[PDB]
This record gives structure tokens, C-alpha cells and sequence, in this order.
RNA sequence: UUCAAACGAGGAAAGGCUUACGGUGGAUACCUAGGCACCCAGAGACGAGGAAGGGCGUAUUAAUCGACGAAAUGCUUCGGG
RNA sequence: AGACAACCUGGCGAACUGAAACAUCUUAGUAGCCAGAGGAAAAGAAAGCAAAAGCGAUUCCCGUAGUAGCGGCGAGCGAAAUGGGAGCAGCCUAAACCGUGAAAACGGGGUUGUGGGAGAGGCUGCUAGGCGAAUCAGUGGAGUGCGGAACCCUAGAUGGUGAAAGUCCAGUAGCCGAAAGCAUCACUCUGACCCGAGUAGCAUGGGGCACGUGGAAUCCCGUGUGAAUCAGCAAGGACCACCUUGCAAGGCUAAAUACUCCUGGGUGACCGAUAGCGAAGUAGUACCGUGAGGGAAGGGUGAAAAGAACCCCCAUCGGGGAGUGAAAUAGAACAUGAAACCGUAAGCUCUCAAGCAGUGGGAGGGGGACCAGACCCUGACCGCGUGCCUGUUGAAGAAUGAGCCGGCGACUCAUAGGCAGUGGCUUGGUUAAGGGAACCCACCGGAGCCGUAGCGA
RNA sequence: GGCCAGUGAGACGAUGGGGGAUAAGCUUCAUCGUCGAGAGGGAAACAGCCCGGAUCACCAGCUAAGGCCCCUAAAUGACCG
RNA sequence: CGGUAGGGGAGCGUUCCGUGUUAGGGAGAAACGCGUGCGUGAGCCGCGUUGGACGAAGCGGAAGCGAGAAUGUCGGCUUGA
């Protein structure tokens, strides 16, 4: 019972190639190099999904800081966050920063009535 | 539900499905195939000598050899095909008509086959007989005589050995027994 | 609108990526025109009335392969169709 | 006389290897060469086994048994008898005596073991063949397939036929047949005298029997010695005694058994053109080598050549119309036609950039004959991100490996030992060979093996 | 105790010592950490130091080690030297 | 519920066999190339084009059964140009 391989090889290497078919140069069209590269692509994806969570937060913090410094001359992000928790107020950084963009009136309003 | 060539299958666990070994690292035992990393046991071919201690003197050649087995003296290969009185009682018969090589071989737990098949019986008192039988055998033990004469069994030793001697030996023994007579 | 400053789009390439259609090539699929292994019978030949194997021939017309041997793509006899 | 695949008989006869080195030993009397012959060959009708109980020429299988043993007692090597089968078959010859001198060279008399002799008193098969049942249409190349309606079968084995047929063909089950040739059946003993002689044995040197000289028998050999004749001789694992068994030094002999260059018939959880013989094509060819010798690759237009009349470009090649065809996106470089590699066309997009080429975020632009906060292609610019493998204390490594793409390409099988899982039996279990209208297979075969008593050399 | 593996080149750091020149990313032992076989964060980059042990998803939150002029998250915060 | 050597458990596919001369198939199978389905994955499943006749399951069985590395090997085609 001789068993030729035939079908089973490139039916998977097509699927391997389906990933890399946006890649630039040799990486897109060379079997074993595609196989080497796909892995690395997936690894960089998995790695950067966790970088995502901290990096968006880090952007938001900068946005909020930039927004809040335009009020009083000496008022600053660090103080602002502790002033939120002093009054018991569970707005997360995403919302705060995005309202700071899309409706600065509302940040003015939150800033006004947190101080007292 | 009726059995057909459609329906049949094995029971869970009987047919295991072995280890085709070296076919991907996910299947496990792959790329070197569970032999680690080089050295004598990794290579193809025969292993070593079995019992080899590495050039240290092997056990099987630094211990003396078991008294009798060290030049001649055939090991004590057993004679007599021992039954016991304890083992007889389970195979019951009232007037146990000659408990011998015949009757026991017909049923009673005794399958002599090889060189066993040329041997007589020794009867050995492991214990007790509730019934009175007639025994026909060679040689009995010290307990067996006591327990058989206590049970009341018509016990008969039957020899059939017949050693050739030599005329001179018979003359000498006839001299001996003759002297013992007077 | 005159000119001073800023800003620089929209057009515009050999090439890149994507899709399509070709070529090269003969993988995979399906296949057979040849092999392989067993079992049951046989057989293990032929040769000095010239062998095994070859050289050279032999058709109405070039080459080869088989057939055949100066009786040379065949001759005689007895059977079958 | 020479040739002849293997098998076989006889002659000579390695080494690598194993012993973790190596010389005894193992490889092995194997490979090789040489000679010889058959369908088998060799063996073979007891100077034999065995134990006081018996068996009756060989040879082969199961078994005893990996036991008894041998072994630098190391590596290893390793029997036989008892027991079960397959298959069976037994013969002839010389002298003592006779005749034609006399071992001048011829015929008769006899050849046997728990002692025997002579002497004196046409039949079938094979090699050619033959007869041989039963279906028709619809189905848009073609129908054996589909739905429909039938029929045969002692024929539903096979191969073909425009598409897969029990009923289209050749066939098959079933029956029939040979002039000619090959195989098969067709009373006494003088205890005179006989009992295989340079023989056995012996000394000494060896070989081989599982047995390495060892207590070393049995069998065969160079050297030297050198018997006896059934009141005998030899064997029974030195050797002597007593028992038992046999008759050495002359021959012949079918079967069961071994094998495949090969023929016929059947079969395949065999191959399908990088496979299967090296060899699917005029292959041991082409080619290489002084020579022995080495040794390739190259299958698939169609059902049918119907293989393209004619016209145009035109010296050819080739091409486009025409025509054939189911198809010429089947045109001979012709069937399905993947990848690398080479282009052509469209969407987006790079010329102040720095980059293992991706990845998360995503500016601006483009869609898909199907109205989506959905989806896809591109990707301004940002952040992250030291190719894979092997192999290392440690590898982005300037350590190793791969030009790329496709195929081929590696823990298997046989037999045993241990262990686990599962099943069957537990009146303990199980059969081996071997037998089966073959192979599997019901059903037999209990010979052996394992368990049922240890202790001790 | 049964069945069945790999390993038997280790490396650095802290301490206790030996050898060395109380030289070595040196060498050899003893006790423990990490790497080896361990990603992530701090250390510009940086196996072996510090923090912490990655089942997987979230465009939520709190913190360890370490930090808060800009490149680059957070005080161009405070008071005394 | 990090994980190299390494051990254990659970699976997917490949060709061939039983079931099966099954249904499914010249109103289009195998293949070949594409999918805004599915799964933890190996893989599965529907599509209409090219293709022109083979042949799924399910329950079971057996192996020439899975490739990227061997200065592997055969064939094709690059680079240097």
C-alpha cells in the first residue's frame, strides 16, 4: 500500500500563503519563507494586543493632561485624578479623554464643580 | 439490534494505537524521538551488552557461582510427582478404587506431560481424609503413613524398579544376609 | 485687485502591493500499453544427425524488429478448422 | 566433450565484524573460486538407539529446549533419547565349496541375529478444436448508466464494445472431440572351514561430533606399528568386570525434502511511469571505460485521422479565416495542467529617505450588475519588533545548514522475553505440527507447554 | 514497590574558604538565588542584577520594582539644607 | 493551567480493504484553483467556474501515512547579466 502524498501538502501551504498575501517582496510568494514569516506576524499580533491596552491608556492620559492644564495656571493631571477620587467619581480615562475631545464644555463643567 | 458488518467495533481500551515516532513535535516524541541528545544509546543499531556495568566488573562476573552448579552435579530435578492428602479430598469417591497415576490423571488435577510422565507417586500428608479409600502408589511420607493408618485405607506400595546387579554383587549380598541369618 | 508672508494640494515615473489573463513547467488527479508477489499443477530442457549465443543473409521496392536459412518471410506428411 | 536461473554433492577456503582493545574464541566451514550431476541431490537398510522396559533403514516438520551441556566458564555456541506427525521398501555381491592347470578366469552353491551358512552323510490425461440460453425503446457526440417495461440462468467468471452490459461481441456453466506424438495404469557336526586385513586396535600429530584435549568416549585422517574370527569381534561418553545390543573394513535403492532462467491455471487491504524488473519507446540500448566493468532518460489528440480541401501574410517556418469534430480556451510542442520563474492589463501608492520588512493604531484614495455604522484592496504618519533550524553555560549572530519551487526521502518487520489494557475460558487453561470440494474457515489433532511443594550442592 | 525516561559539558551573583598575584567574564569545593527551561516591567541597548511567575478575551481599574524639564507615561510639586 | 530534554492523555488527516457492483455522479465525480461558514487545532463544510469520470459518509480495519532543514536526492526554473 504505497501512499503518495500529493493533495495534503499545498492544500495547507495555500492557507499558509493566504495570510501572507499582503506582504512585500519575497515574503509573499516563497513557500518556506512564507512559513517562516507567518509565524512572526502572528507573534507580533499577539504581542501588540497587550501593548495596545497600555498604550491607548497612555494616550488618553496625555489627552486629559493637555485638556486640564488649560484651566488654572497651577492645575495638573496628577492632582485632577486624586480630586476625582476625593469626591468618589468612577469615570475611567477613556470617557474622560474622549469627552475632552468631543465636548470640552463637559470637561469645563466637571472641572467647575469638582473644586468647590 | 442485530449484529452486522456495519455495527461492529472494539471495546474501549483494547486496541491502543501505538507510537508512530518522529512525526512532529506536537505528537510529542518527535525529532530525535525521545532519545535526548547523541551518545551511545541514541545511535542506530544494537545497544550494549545487557548486564554491562560500563567496564566496571559486572555483578554476573564478580560473585561466586552457587555451590553445586560449578562443574558437574546435576541440579536436584524432582522425582515422584507429589500429591497431598489435602489435595485428594476435593476429588471425591466413596470406595476410592485405586487412587493412582490412572485415576488422578483421568481427572484429579494432575497433568504430567514431559519427563514428568515417567514418574511414580509420592503421597505426602498435607492433611486429613474423611473417607476410606484404596491407594496404589510408590513411597509415602512420615505423616501420610500415620494419617492413612488412622483413616483406615487399604494402602499398598507397588515398586516395579528392578535394578540389574551382577552375579558377584548378589554373591556378596547373599553372603551378608546368610551371615545375618546365623 | 498690486505685493509681503506663509502653506503647499492636483497633476506627474521605472517600481511596490492587490486582482485578472497569459506563457514557461509537468506536480496532483484519473489511466495502461508493462511490472511485482504468492497459491495449485508441471518443467528444469539442449548439444558431434553441430548446441547456448551470435555474424552474414533470405520479400516485387531504403532502413529496423520479429520469422526463416543457398530447399533462406519458408518445404513434406498427418490431423483440426 | 560444451551450455544451464536457483537448489544440491565434493575440493580449496577468507576478512571486515562480535568479544565494547585483542591473539583462544566468534564471524564460518559463511562469502568467494574450482570441479560434478539430477530433477531433485545427498543420505539409507544397524558392528544403530535404549535401559533391564523396550525400539526396529533412511529423510523432513512439531517437540523436548534455549533444557543437558561446552565456553579467555568471557563474548557466545548449544544437543539427543522418550513423545506427536509427513512418508514408508527393501535388495544384490565375495569366499569356504564345486567344475574346465592354480590366486590364467569364467558358470553354479549360498549372504543371515536374541547366530547363520555351505560341505560331508488397449486406460486416462495433455498437445488443435467444436456446440453453447436470454432486451427492447426514451435519454441532444456516443448508452452497457438513469426512470420504464421484459427475459435467461447447471451460464451473474473474465476481456472488449463511442458511457460503467447476465440477455451486443468473444465467452462462461454445461456437454462433445484425436489420424499422430508424449506421459500414466497396463536330522547330525570334525564345533573342521566360513564372517569383507595391511583392516580394526595401538603410539604419536590433527580434524570433526553442541563438546576449545578436557576424566573425552563415538567418527575420520598423515606418520609408524599391527590383531582376532563368532569358546569371536565392536558398542553401551576414560577405564576393568558382569549384563544388553549389534555385526565394521563390497555395493544399490522410490517417497516425504530443497529451489525458480521457466510453462499453464488461479489470486492480491501489490505498483501505476521520481513507483513497479535497470528496462511500459527496436535497453543492458545511448553513453563512458585499454580492460574487467559501469549505465541512463524519454508513456496518455480523438469515439473515429474526420490530422485541417480552399483563401489571405508568404522563399520557408509558422500564423489568421474556412472546413471537420461533442470540444481545436482537443491542432500534432496536441488529455487534467499546481508552484517557482517570465510577462501584459487595471485600482491605489513611493524620488529627505534609515529599512528581518511585519505588527497595533490608521490619514487620503479606490470597490462588488446585490441600497452595510458591514466587508475587501491600497496605505500619509506613529509606536513596538535582534530570520528560521541545529546546538550550546550562552547564538541577531560575523558558529552550522538551505539559490528558489515541486516530488522522493528516516524507529520498520519476523521471532521470542518482561509489563500494561482488553477479551475468552476457570469441570484448570491451551493446543503444535498435521488433516480441511486448497487460502481463510467449520470440525478434528491433548504430542507438548504453563499453573497445582518446597528444601538442600 | 511495579512499568518506563532524560540527565551525567553547566553558567553567573551573594556568602564561607582553598589555588592564583587575597589578578581574571580565571579555577575548585561548600551553602542559597536566577538563568538554564521564564515571557512581562525597571536597568539607554544588556542570559545570569531588581520586581514579578505569561490558561484566554476587555479601546476598564489598583499597584511592585523604578520614576514625574523635552525626546518619552506621570509635580517646570512643596519646605529645609 | 510558563516551560527545553523528557513522560502521560485526547484527537485530525493520507491511501488502500470490509460494509458496497450503496447514493451521489456527462442536468458534471476525482482533481485544480477561491470562500464576509464552522473548530482549541490538525482539519471540516457549502460554493459555481476550469475539468472530464469516478466515487461520500457512518461504523470498523491496515499501513511504502503527514516534511523546511540531512554541503539530502531527482526534476524544473532563477540570480550573477
Amino acid at each position: 500500500t504505497r501512499v503518495k502524498r500529493g493533495y495534503i501538502a499545498r492544500r495547507r501551504r495555500k492557507k499558509i500563503r493566504f495570510f501572507a498575501s499582503s506582504f512585500r517582496g519575497a515574503h509573499s510568494r516563497l513557500t518556506r519563507t512564507i512559513a517562516q514569516q507567518k509565524i512572526r506576524a502572528l507573534v507580533s499580533a499577539h504581542r501588540d494586543r497587550d501593548r495596545q491596552k497600555r498604550d491607548f491608556r497612555r494616550l488618553w492620559i496625555t489627552r486629559i493632561n493637555a485638556a486640564i492644564r488649560e484651566r488654572g495656571v497651577y492645575y495638573n493631571y496628577s492632582k485632577f485624578i486624586h480630586d476625582l477620587y476625593k469626591r468618589q467619581l468612577l469615570l475611567n480615562r477613556k470617557i474622560l479623554a474622549q469627552i475632552a475631545i468631543l465636548n470640552p464644555n463637559c470637561i469645563y463643567m466637571i472641572y467647575n464643580e469638582i473644586i468647590k | 439490534t442485530r449484529f452486522r458488518l456495519d455495527n461492529l467495533g472494539p471495546q474501549p481500551g483494547s486496541r491502543k494505537k501505538g507510537k508512530r515516532k518522529g512525526r512532529g513535535h506536537a505528537a510529542g516524541q518527535g525529532g530525535s524521538c525521545g532519545f535526548g541528545m547523541r551518545g551511545q544509546k541514541s545511535r542506530s543499531g544494537p545497544g550494549i551488552m545487557r548486564g554491562f556495568e560500563g567496564g566496571q566488573m559486572p555483578l554476573y562476573r564478580r560473585i561466586p557461582k552457587l555451590r553445586g552448579i560449578a562443574g558437574g552435579m546435576r541440579a536436584g530435578l524432582p522425582k515422584y510427582v507429589p500429591i497431598n492428602l489435602r489435595d485428594i479430598e476435593v476429588a471425591g469417591f466413596k470406595e476410592g478404587e485405586e487412587v493412582s497415576l490412572e485415576s488422578l490423571k483421568a481427572k484429579g488435577i494432575i497433568n504430567p506431560s514431559g519427563r514428568e510422565r515417567r514418574l511414580p507417586l509420592k503421597i505426602l500428608g498435607e492433611g486429613e481424609l474423611s473417607t476410606k479409600l484404596q491407594i496404589k502408589a510408590r513411597a509415602f511420607s512420615g505423616s501420610a503413613k500415620e494419617k492413612l493408618e488412622a483413616a483406615g485405607c487399604s494402602v499398598t506400595v507397588l515398586p516395579g524398579r528392578k535394578k540389574y546387579i551382577k552375579e558377584s554383587v548378589r554373591k556378596n549380598l547373599a553372603r551378608a544376609d546368610e551371615y545375618f541369618a546365623k
